């Protein structure tokens, strides 16, 4: 979870993603609120189909004391799945998202008991 | 006994689970130690579960 | 082991234990970390001598999916015997503890090979 990796599927061709990567990364930064304490990093880009591309990201957050660390994957996924944020993501061409952390049974039970 | 059958049929064709009559369970594989999670939700009879 | 019963000896009179049972149970809950996923239950209270009382407890743990079960007796005993936890228990008047599970020979051999 500490590695903070979120996989995003885009309904865009790989060449289009790479061709405008600066813009894509900044738009993701804007979705996060645009503060200078958050930085979006691209871990990888992979074609999945003619017009489907997976983009793996993480977000580095800086503390008031200058320390930096990655936003945990579960925390970042939780933000992106919020209805308002998901809609903004869909406007960028995102059609899905996944975190790598395998949740514990108690975490899963909590999510089922409180799906919202 | 007319407005009962009607309500029961309206109940059958519905996702509210008052004897939904479309009740089947499918087993989704989940590796340990995540078995302790799940954990049904709103209208799950522990009997059926 | 699934019944999760731990017997505790207190250096307190029975009337004192019963008279402040709410407080005693919450202090045990605090020793366990105080989370709302753990609940201490009193199975029984028995006088053993003028100023000695046995209190039998178990702990119910709730999973993220809303399921509940008792903490196994061996697991609970293992927690309470840890040096830091034992000291906290002694501050509540606990002078001894026992689990009912009869360990297997292999379990006993493991404990002797790794007493810590």
């Amino acid at each position: 979870d500490e590695d903070g990796l979120i996989s995003l599927i885009f309904n865009k061709k790989e060449s289009d993603i790479r061709g405008q990567q600066q813009q894509l990364v900044e738009s993701l930064h804007k979705v996060l609120g645009g503060h200078q304490t958050l930085t979006v990093n691209v871990e990888g880009v992979k074609t999945k189909a003619d017009n489907q591309t997976e983009v793996i990201i993480y977000v580095v957050e800086r503390s008031p004391n200058g320390t930096s660390r990655r936003v945990g994957a579960s925390a970042l996924f939780s933000y992106f799945e919020q209805a308002h944020i998901k809609a903004n993501m869909q406007s960028l061409g995102v059609t899905g998202a996944m975190a790598q952390t395998e949740l514990s049974p108690v975490q899963i039970k909590q999510l089922i008991q409180n799906p919202l | 006994p007319i407005p009962e059958q009607i309500k029961l049929i309206v109940d059958k064709w519905n996702p509210n689970h008052p004897n939904c009559a479309f009740k089947t369970y499918l087993y989704n594989k989940v590796d340990e130690h995540t078995v302790p999670l799940y954990g049904p939700g709103p209208n799950e009879d522990p009997k059926e579960w």
